[PDB]
């Protein structure tokens, strides 16, 4: 409906006015599949509509961007969400992505681990996440706000996100976190966006933005989410493969975004704006160092 | 000693071996360079792209790669496979080579010898 030959759907502003209650996600959709071109995966096409739709935000694009994906593995011990990213982002971006399992992958490093393991010195441009378990899918019990790789995902934002950076946090029905909803209120901008190939589900990526390092809005996050569910409950989305067929203008356009290291008393409403619009990152541009702890053990005799 | 895995991935395919699969394809419009190896999918009307280390042997099974640097020539690149090839494409990138001058694979895009 236009909405068919897009990448997908984002969240209405309308209903993310609303204080609605949560409810269970009963989709029409649910079981319909679309119809991926000829030996293309799920991973694939998600990932692309996803890239395909933050083409269509004020992403803060600069040289020499740092990028780190959380989530990244798969059960085929590959990576291709991080083979799209790469194909996305601009020739010479420093690509980092992490996973619980082992996987081989087209990034420039990759740790393997608990996400919770997983330090960096420097800040960050974008941060996607698609970290999920499975096992969060029970209907027979409540739907509480889950804490685990999202309290992670939360701290890790605040602490090493670049001002002007933005986020793609992958949720579900029940994988979710309410902190991480207040935190978009944090963002000059947010949605939750669903892809069309996979409309089906009640996943959706939570974008932030353009980051602010503040409050710009109050966001509850047990609202929100009851928000999105019923979004997502009274609008179906139909699948959709088609923005797949057409690739010509996908890549990130390198804009060459202004990087400033700045300190907290210099973030003037000026800065404010710049940030707001994708022109500005504020971070130090030093060189990019990342770990992970090991926790040691010995369990001889 | 050391294994070659090279020679038992080629056995094991003349062995009637299904190929190495889950290779990462990726979306492309299919009017590139053509050029075997890319920085970005290139893949022209008669290849399809891949994410280099979902290709590479080394990468997928966990060895050492054949180089005393250990360096993978595939590893966050992109990979060209002619689209009759693209149901093996670990196989196609260990049996062939790349022209120096030009990219292309050589028999399946390389004229430097007409
Ligand atoms: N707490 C969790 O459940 C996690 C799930 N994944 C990965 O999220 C991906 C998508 O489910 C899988 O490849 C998982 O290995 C994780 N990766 C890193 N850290 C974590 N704490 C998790
Ligand atoms: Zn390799
Ligand atoms: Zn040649």
């Amino acid at each position: 409906s236009s909405q068919a030959w897009q990448p997908g759907v984002a969240m209405p502003n309308l209903y993310k006015m609303q204080r609605m209650l949560l409810e269970k996600c009963d989709l029409q959709n649910y079981g319909d599949s679309a119809t991926l071109p000829k030996g293309i995966m799920m991973n694939v096409a998600k990932y692309t509509q996803l890239c395909q739709y933050l083409n269509t935000l004020t992403l803060a694009v600069p040289y020499n961007m740092r990028v780190i994906h959380f989530g990244a593995g798969s059960d085929k011990g590959v990576a291709p969400g991080t083979a799209v990213l790469r194909q996305w982002l601009p020739t010479g971006t420093l690509l980092v992505d992490s996973d619980l399992n082992d996987f081989v992958s087209d990034a420039d490093s990759t740790l393997i681990g608990d996400c919770a393991t997983v330090h960096t010195a420097n800040k960050w441009d974008l941060i996607i996440s698609d970290m999920y378990d499975p096992k969060t899918k029970n209907v027979t019990k409540e739907n509480d706000s889950k804490e685990g790789f999202f309290t992670y995902i939360c701290g890790f934002i605040q602490q090493k996100l670049a001002l002007g950076g933005s986020v793609a946090i992958k949720i579900t029905e029940h994988s979710w976190n309410a902190d991480l909803y207040k935190l978009m209120g944090h963002f000059a901008w947010w949605t939750a966006f669903v892809t069309n190939v996979n409309a089906s589900s009640s996943e959706a990526f939570l974008i932030g933005c353009n980051y602010l390092g503040k409050p710009r809005e109050q966001i509850d996050g047990y609202v929100m989410h009851a928000n999105y569910i019923f979004w997502r409950n009274t609008n179906p989305i139909q699948l959709s493969s088609y923005s797949l067929f057409d690739m010509s203008k996908f890549p990130l356009k390198l804009r060459g975004t202004a990087v400033m290291s700045l300190k907290e008393g210099q973030i003037n409403d000026m800065i404010l704006s710049l940030l707001s619009k994708g022109r500005l990152i504020i971070r130090e541009n030093n060189r990019v160092v990342i770990s992970s702890d090991v926790l040691v053990n010995n369990e001889n005799l | 000693f050391a294994v070659d895995a090279a020679k038992a991935y080629k056995d094991y395919l003349a062995s009637g071996g299904q190929p190495i699969t889950n290779c990462v394809k990726m979306l492309c419009t299919h009017t590139g360079t053509g050029q075997a190896i890319t920085v970005t999918p290139e893949a022209n009307m008669d290849q399809e792209s891949f994410g280099g280390a979902s290709c590479c042997l080394y990468c997928r099974c966990h060895i050492d790669h054949p180089n005393p640097k250990g360096f993978c020539d595939l590893k966050g690149k992109y990979v060209q496979i002619p689209t009759t090839c693209a149901n093996d494409p670990v196989g196609f990138t260990l049996k062939n080579t790349v022209c120096t001058v030009c990219g292309m694979w050589k028999g399946y895009g390389c004229s430097c010898d007409q």
